[PDB]
């Protein structure tokens, strides 16, 4: 009578349950534009001479 | 363009 010669090993060894990390976009470090005080040629308004 | 607005006559007050 065959003792079933059991050499059965289950196949649930799917180690990775999840996958692995994915990249993502680094946010944007804005340059902080706040200063509007540009030039106006400090030459005493627009006098017509 | 820092320091770059004088279009009409800026810095031209001759009075």
């Amino acid at each position: 009578g065959a003792p079933g010669a059991p050499g059965s090993q289950g196949a649930p060894g799917l180690q990775g349950a999840p996958g692995a990390p994915g990249s993502q976009g680094a946010p944007g470090l804005q340059g902080a534009p706040g200063a509007p005080g540009s030039q106006g040629a400090p030459g005493l308004q627009g006098a017509p001479g | 363009a820092p320091g770059s607005q004088g279009a009409p006559g800026l810095q031209g007050a001759p009075g």
